């Protein structure tokens, strides 16, 4: 979902259903990759 | 078992003694609720 | 108000800045409830 080559336009945007997996949001919260990261109605420190 | 402990099945969160109880949960039933609507009793996440 | 009922889900889900948000209409809701309990109580024990 990240990575993916091409993303859909915003009045088609794209879902994917994240399920049944172990899910490491360090790799996310840690990388400086992103300008806006920010958590509704939970933290991301506490994701893992 | 049988110790005051801070269990962790989940997410669920909470301090309490964990014993074997002889509730009838069916197969489906993840964990009972009391009058208080509070958790009362568990499934643990690898053990049926 | 909170985005739950439980102290725990929001003890385990926000970072302080925000669970003090939560946690404050919490204690404000029950502190509340507790004040009329009490009040009925001593207006009824007063009948008694
Ligand atoms: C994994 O969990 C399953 C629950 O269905 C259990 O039967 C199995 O023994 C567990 N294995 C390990 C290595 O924890």
């Amino acid at each position: 979902v990240f990575n993916a080559t091409r993303f859909a336009s915003v009045y088609a945007w794209n879902r994917k259903r994240i399920s049944n997996c172990v899910a490491d949001y360090s790799v996310l919260y840690n990388s400086a990759s992103f300008s806006t990261f920010k958590c509704y109605g939970v933290s991301p420190t506490k994701l893992n | 078992k049988n110790k005051c402990v801070n269990f962790n099945f989940n997410g669920l969160t909470g301090t309490g003694v964990l014993t074997e109880s002889n509730k009838k949960f069916l197969p489906f039933q993840q964990f009972g609720r009391d009058i208080a609507d509070t958790t009362d009793a568990v499934r643990d996440p690898q053990t049926l | 108000g909170a985005i739950s009922s439980v102290l725990n889900d929001i003890l385990s889900r926000l970072d302080p800045p925000e669970a003090e948000v939560q946690i404050d209409r919490l204690i404000t809701g029950r502190l509340q409830s507790l004040q009329t309990y009490v009040t009925q109580q001593l207006i009824r024990a007063a009948e008694i």
